[PDB]
């Protein structure tokens, strides 16, 4: 039954996201809640993942930090705050990170 | 009164309503954001032709001499509160067609511009960009506070 | 007659079946056999009170009870 | 108004709600192109040409490239030739799309509009990668091309055309057999060929009178007469032939697509007379000549010998030419732009007599109109 | 406690009304290949507590060529007309026990349009008139058919009362012996509520806005709301009408699971049909109304009549 | 009486809105946003002008429809009447006179639109 | 060559049955339930990116030799091949007698971002960068100035190198 | 994916089920426990107000039975 691992799939992302408090974290801020592959991690906090198993244009994706600069970014995430290696990488423009 | 200010700015920054003002290449590339690849649906924000239950208006495309009252009347038409968005080149400052005898230098002369977005046309993804500069500049406002101190 | 009813088939069938069903609502309730059955159910609901009558003594027909087995009954209706 | 492109004063005269004189004022996107391009040369001049049609750019690319060579008395290498063709069914299937679903929308299916612009954004990711913009490429050049195409570009061109022929599909299931959609197009626009002929019309409104004319098959260019695809022809000149013809104008597009694919030989992207196309960067550092011809040729520009020519080519929405007159300098010296939305406009009076005002929406929007190309 | 009843009524239907915009946008993104409003709330919960208060933090912005007292005039009572019809529907129990409540919901059906034609008169536009004009003719197209299929669906209820109707599905389903005129009064209820293909009135490319393209922010919620309203108890109506379910005295619970159930999908088929097919002219729905949907009512009509005379089937009046 | 009740709550709560809507927020109004609205120009005329209007015979004829309903709506209660033949045979009779005003609506063109 | 669009009981009563039981409609309501049941092709603005290319056309920058020294040598081939005319150079001899400029403006509401400057500068120094997200609030910081563009260029170098690796071999 | 709509409508059956219910569990207070006496015509409300007029208390709901009388 092809169901039952669907709500197999479900409770791994709830699981694997650090548990109840980072789901619900990654709900109210990325509003989205799929695990992936760590690619790595800057020196601000910028946390890039990846899953090839996702369609063109999801399979490369970033979770900001919270503090940048001086700033609070747990809700005002900004598109700019993409250090210029990782730009070239999460853009889909080389497959080397 | 500071936490009033945090509510009416959430409400209007989370559905904003833009008019379908487009004139030329730039139109196409907001019919293309408002594609299912970027969803502008998905941020509050549904096209709505008339004036009068409009939030916002993103000006696409040349704004020539020919319609200058007609953009002028429309944005005078549009209920408080409205911001401008210019976008592309044409109605940044003319652009390609800066020195043209029949072209607005600019759509800042006619109306009051809040965000500008370069490009010729701008990307798709530099447009929601700059869409969400407008709902963070929305969100920063200080009405009530400043009802207040007066 | 077939040829023009196949053109009017083919033109507009809408027609063709409003006549059809008219036609059927004209023809068939007078061909029908529980009309009367539908008549006799409608005059056989006791709407209004069923008051007796004065005796002279002379009446075959009518009871003095209504379990009697003199008077009309309801049997066919029970059945049907 | 949405159902207008944006730039339109359609004013008519309302005989209770029926049109008897409908009178298309416009001008409101003329920016005066062609007064712009006197002041500067061909190399700047031709981005330009991106903007009049702005869903049909690279066939306004390859109309101006085909004036300035055949001034030139030069022609493209054949793999700039093949590449200019491919892009050119590319942008026919761009513009053909974006006019369906435009029209679609403004009748009041709102589906196909959002079902195939996920595969105009796929052909705008084409662009992206073959020049660097995703909308205003300045790919196509007198000479042949700009630049060669990217190591892996033609697998994904090859797998999108494979693809596509589904959704075409699709979108023929959705609005060709749907009643609703039959019934605003049975007899509405509807023209003789003589009136055709005599108004000026080109392209598919020929083609929706059942005239035989294209110039893809009669004056051919390029390297189109190397390629074979067929031709709809409509029957009845309402817009319902016209949709049709448009759609089957596409599955031709996709056949010479895999046409072009399956035929791309190796060689050059530019002609390679350095006094025309610029030189390549890497010989323009060590040669002094290379270096002095690249200076002088993005400086001064190319001169053109003195002359007139009008050349016409089939866009995606009829015969667009451009007669271009030299003065021998390096600016052209008169550059008008001949439209087939111009045309279309004028007889947009005769085509929408005696009609309900959904039915003049419908005429309006049976005509694929970009009034940048109009106004020029 | 009849005030707790009412608004009790009345309120969730203006959160369903709300919610109702919520999922509205979502299927409607969903069948066009695009997600819906999820990023203000959790799966956009939050979009319509933001599009209420959004309405009502603007400038009502009267015109000034506008006649005051209709412009005024016509939302409130598009709003309250649309609220007093919810009364007669069994839910099991109605609010109201009206031996006739079929006649009220259409003279309540009917008064809806003036609200439609005091906001097209009011507003000195020619857009507004346009609009009125075409619910005028919508009006025209619609009544003549509705009242009959009503009438026709109704003949073998034995009267007019809604609570005699959950009677009558105790067997089987009236959409059994009269589909048909399920079909018919499903075209009707597209034609009524003005949804497309039938809306013709807030035309988006034919018209800018229509009836109220001059109504601004505050007084144009009253008229969405009345619309969503319109179509959520119009469906709950065919459901009861057609679709009605097992009723047991003891539990409520199983028939108000039911026909909200039922409902529900029946407005995710409204919301299904609303965006796949094109809007009709408005001559042709004069053109299909009053020549092809009359004539097969009419025969319809004679038929039910004739039937129950045919099979011996004559309904109980109480 | 209840009603009378569920009337007045509605319109109650009907004219609380519109007030709520206008009365709270800050008007700022000039002679620019309350001009009528004619997608961006001046309007030519007003909208006062009498409209050819092309239906007015539908919308006559609709009205007497609307009678036929009213005839033929006491309908339910006649299927308890005792006299069943005279109550078919005339609400047939009365169907059809509709059936024929719609026919000869038909044939004279009376269905279809002026000019 | 040609084709010709539009040229075209038993049938009599399927095309009945398709009228009064709307068999097509129903055909094209599977059709869209069949578009509802797929996966949505909304990409997680503004923690996803849509896909690019090495050759993007973005933002204007200034390079720099790999030893602190600046690229442009005030030769004046982007403001002659400029169709926006949107550059402006003025330009004089430094301290160490190097041919440099002084003012190097670029007037970003003017720009049609076309990139014939990028291909015309004969030592690569002046290249439209990969950066789109420079949306402004006031019409005045879309004028940029030499100093910017340096900045700019100092800012996105470690991608612009990068970019111009990959892509250099194809002009 | 597609499933995510079925959160949000499901509100919407809430929105649909507090009306009705509420009117039903209000007809098991005002009534003493039993449903609502539906009055139709003449002879149902006479026989409402017969228990009205014999019930002693004014209230219609409360019933009495056979151990009324002796
Ligand atoms: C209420 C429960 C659910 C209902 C279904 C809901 C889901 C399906 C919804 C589908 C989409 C609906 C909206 C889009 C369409 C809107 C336009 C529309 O409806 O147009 C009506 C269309 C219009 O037809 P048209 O558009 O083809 O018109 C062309 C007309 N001619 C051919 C003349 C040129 O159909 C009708 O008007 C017919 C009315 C319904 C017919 C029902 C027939 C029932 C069976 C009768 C008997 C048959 C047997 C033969 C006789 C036997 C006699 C004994
Ligand atoms: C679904 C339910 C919806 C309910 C309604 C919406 C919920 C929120 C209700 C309150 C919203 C805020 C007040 C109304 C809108 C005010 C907009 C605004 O910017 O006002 C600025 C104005 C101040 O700006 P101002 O007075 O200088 O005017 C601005 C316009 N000029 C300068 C051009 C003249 O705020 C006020 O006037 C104050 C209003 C009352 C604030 C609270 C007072 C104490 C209450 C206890
Ligand atoms: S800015 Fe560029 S893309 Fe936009 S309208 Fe002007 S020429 Fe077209
Ligand atoms: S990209 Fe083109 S328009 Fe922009 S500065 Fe360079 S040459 Fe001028
Ligand atoms: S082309 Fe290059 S070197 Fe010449 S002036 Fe421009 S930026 Fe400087």
């Amino acid at each position: 039954m092809e169901l039952l691992q669907v709500l197999k799939r479900g409770l791994q992302q709830v699981s694997g996201h650090g548990g109840l408090r980072g789901y619900l974290r990654v709900l109210f801020r990325a509003n989205d809640v799929r695990v992936g592959t760590l690619v790595g991690e800057d020196k601000y906090g910028n946390k890039y993942y990846e899953d090839n198993k996702q369609f063109f244009g999801r399979h490369r994706w970033v979770i900001y930090t919270t503090e940048m600069n001086g700033k609070n970014t747990f809700w005002d995430v900004d598109g700019s705050m993409v250090p210029p290696e990782w730009h070239r990488w999460l853009h889909c423009m080389t497959d080397d990170p | 009164v500071a936490k009033l200010d945090d509510l009416i700015n959430w409400a209007r920054r989370s559905s904003l309503w833009p008019m379908t003002f487009g004139l030329a290449c730039c139109a196409v590339e907001m019919m293309h954001m408002a594609a299912p690849r970027y969803d502008m649906d998905r941020f509050g924000v549904v096209f709505r032709a008339s004036p009068r239950q409009s939030d916002v208006m993103i000006v696409a495309g040349t704004l020539t001499n020919k319609m200058a009252p007609a953009l002028r009347k429309v944005y005078d038409q549009m209920p408080e509160p409205r911001y401008v968005v210019s976008m592309g080149s044409c109605a940044n400052g003319g652009g390609y067609y800066h020195y043209s005898y029949s072209v607005v230098r600019g759509c800042d002369r006619i109306v009051p511009v809040d965000i500008y977005v370069p490009g010729c046309p701008p990307t798709a993804e530099a447009l929601l960009y700059g869409i969400l500069q407008l709902q963070k500049k929305i969100k920063r406002e200080k009405r009530l506070r400043i009802w207040y101190r007066r | 007659v077939a040829a023009f009813l196949k053109n009017v088939w083919a033109k507009e069938p809408v027609l063709v079946a409003s006549f059809a069903i008219a036609g059927l609502a004209v023809i068939l309730p007078t061909l029908s056999p529980y009309t009367k059955y539908s008549l006799m159910i409608n005059r056989a609901t006791p709407y209004n009170y069923p008051v007796p009558l004065r005796d002279d003594g002379n009446m075959p027909d009518v009871p003095s009870h209504p379990q009697d087995p003199q008077g009309p009954s309801l049997e066919w209706l029970k059945r049907l | 108004h949405p159902a207008a492109h944006g730039v339109l004063r359609l004013v008519m005269e309302l005989s209770g709600e029926m049109v008897r004189k409908c009178d298309p004022h416009i001008g409101l996107l003329h920016r005066g192109t062609e007064k712009l391009i006197e002041y500067k040369t061909y190399l700047q001049a031709l981005p330009y040409f991106d903007r009049l049609d702005y869903v049909s750019m690279m066939c306004n690319e390859q109309a101006y490239s085909l004036a300035v060579e055949k001034l030139l008395n030069i022609q493209p290498p054949p793999r700039a030739q093949w590449i200019r063709v491919l892009f050119g069914e590319i942008t026919r299937l761009l513009n053909h799309i974006m006019a369906v679903t435009t029209h679609a929308l403004d009748i009041g299916a709102m589906t196909p509009f959002f079902w195939m612009f996920e595969e105009r954004e796929k052909m705008f990711e084409f662009y992206e990668r073959v020049s660097g913009a995703r909308m205003h490429a300045a790919y196509v050049r007198p000479g042949g091309v700009h630049q060669d195409l990217p190591l892996g570009l033609m697998d994904d061109i090859y797998e999108f055309s494979k693809n596509f022929s589904l959704r075409i599909d699709e979108l023929e299931e959705m609005l060709t057999n749907n009643r609703i959609w039959r019934n605003r197009t049975v007899d509405i626009g509807v023209v003789t060929a003589e009136d055709a002929l005599n108004y000026g019309f080109s392209g598919v409104m020929l083609r929706g009178s059942g005239i035989q004319w294209d110039l893809r098959k009669t004056q051919p260019y390029d390297v189109y007469d190397q390629v074979e695809f067929d031709v709809p022809i409509g029957s009845r000149g309402d817009c319902y032939d016209r949709y049709l013809c448009r759609v089957e104008e596409m599955r031709q597009s996709i056949r010479i697509i895999s046409q072009c694919l399956n035929k791309m030989p190796p060689g050059e992207i530019k002609v390679d007379d350095a006094k025309v196309s610029p030189p390549k960067r890497a010989e323009m550092k060590t040669s002094m000549e290379s270096l002095i011809h690249h200076f002088k040729l993005y400086t001064e520009g190319y001169q053109v010998p003195p002359g007139a020519t009008y050349t016409a080519i089939e866009a995606p929405k009829g015969e667009f030419g451009v007669y271009l007159v030299s003065d021998g300098s390096s600016r052209p010296y008169r550059c008008k732009i001949k439209a087939p939305g111009f045309a279309h406009l004028a007889g947009l009076d005769k085509m929408s007599k005696g009609h309900m005002l959904a039915d003049v929406v419908a005429i309006i929007g049976t005509q694929d109109i970009v009034f940048g190309e109009v106004d020029r | 406690m009849f005030m707790i009843n009412v608004l009790t009524l009345i309120i969730p239907i203006l959160l369903a009304v709300a919610f109702l915009t919520l999922v509205e946008r979502k299927v409607l993104g969903y069948m066009q290949f695009r997600k819906g409003p999820n990023v203000v709330g959790p799966y956009g919960l939050l979009q319509p507590i933001a599009d209420a208060i959004k309405l009502f933090i603007k400038e009502p912005l009267r015109p000034a060529t506008s006649s005051i007292s209709m412009f005024i005039l016509a939302p409130i009572l598009a709003l309250t007309l649309a609220l007093t019809m919810w009364i007669p529907l069994p839910m099991p129990y109605p609010l109201i026990n009206m031996n006739l409540g079929v006649l009220f919901m259409l003279a309540m059906s009917s008064l809806a349009v003036y609200s439609i034609l005091w906001s097209g008169w009011a507003s000195n536009s020619k857009y507004a008139l346009i609009g009125a004009l075409r619910a005028v003719a919508q009006t025209i197209s619609y009544e003549v058919t509705l009242a009959i299929i009503l009438l026709s669906v109704l003949l073998m209820n034995g009267s007019f009362t809604l609570s005699t109707l959950i009677i009558t599905q105790e067997q089987v389903w009236l959409i059994f012996p009269a589909w048909p005129l399920a079909m018919m009064w499903f075209i009707s209820t597209l034609a009524e509520t003005n949804r497309a293909p039938f809306d013709l009135t807030e035309g988006e490319s034919e018209l800018v806005s229509g009836f109220n393209v001059e109504y601004a922010a505050g007084p144009f919620a009253l008229f969405f709301m009345a619309e969503y309203a319109n179509i959520i108890m119009m469906n709950i109506f065919t459901t009861t009408l057609f679709l009605g379910a097992f009723h047991n005295p003891y539990m409520p619970e199983l028939y108000t699971i039911n026909f909200t159930i039922k409902s529900l999908l029946l407005s995710i088929t409204f919301l299904w049909i609303r965006a796949s097919y094109p809007r009709f002219r408005y001559d042709q729905l004069m053109h299909l109304l009053w020549k092809n949907f009359l004539p097969l009512t009419l025969a319809l009509c004679m038929w039910h009549v004739s039937l129950p005379i045919l099979l011996s089937s004559i309904p109980p009046q109480t | 009486m209840n009603l009378m009740i569920t009337l007045l709550t509605n319109f109650t709560l009907a004219t609380l809105l519109v007030t709520i809507a206008f009365w709270l927020p800050q008007l700022n109004v000039y002679s620019e946003k309350t001009s009528p609205y004619e997608c961006g120009f001046d309007p030519m005329g007003s909208a006062r002008l009498p409209f050819s209007m092309k239906f007015f015979l539908v919308a006559i004829t609709f009205l007497l429809f609307d009678l036929e309903i009213a005839l033929l709506l006491p309908l339910p209660w006649a299927s308890q009447t005792t006299n069943l033949n005279t109550m078919l045979t005339m609400a047939l009779l009365l169907i059809f006179l509709l059936a024929v005003s719609l026919a000869y609506e038909w044939t004279q063109k009376g269905l279809e639109w002026t000019e | 060559t040609y084709k010709y669009v539009n040229l075209r009981m038993k049938s009599v009563t399927d095309r009945a049955a398709q009228t009064l039981l709307w068999t097509e409609l129903i055909r094209g309501l599977g059709m869209t339930l069949s578009y509802l049941f797929r996966e949505p092709a909304t990409i997680n603005y503004p923690f996803e990116k849509g896909p690019l290319s090495p050759r993007f056309r973005g933002e204007h920058a200034l390079r720099r030799y790999p030893s602190g020294e600046e690229r442009c040598i005030a030769c004046k081939l982007c403001e002659a091949v400029c169709p926006a005319q949107a550059i402006t150079i003025e330009a004089e001899p430094r301290a160490d007698g190097s041919r440099r400029t002084t003012r190097y403006d670029i007037d970003m509401t003017k720009c049609i971002y076309c990139g014939f400057c990028q291909e015309a500068c004969p030592v690569d120094a002046i290249v439209e960068g990969p950066n789109f997200e420079f949306s402004t609030e006031t019409h005045e910081e879309l004028l940029y100035n030499k100093e910017k563009l340096l900045n700019n260029g100092d800012k996105w170098e470690a991608e612009i190198a990068a970019n111009i690796q990959a892509d250099y071999l194809y002009r | 994916m597609w499933f995510e709509v079925l959160p949000g409508i499901a509100v919407m059956g809430v929105c649909l089920f507090i009306p009705g219910m509420a009117t039903a569990r209000i007809h098991r207070f005002s009534n003493g426990g039993r449903e609502k006496r539906v009055a139709h015509y003449s002879y149902q409300w006479y026989l409402m107000e017969r228990d009205r007029r014999v019930s002693g208390v004014n209230r219609y709901y409360v019933s009495k039975g056979l151990e009324n009388i002796d």
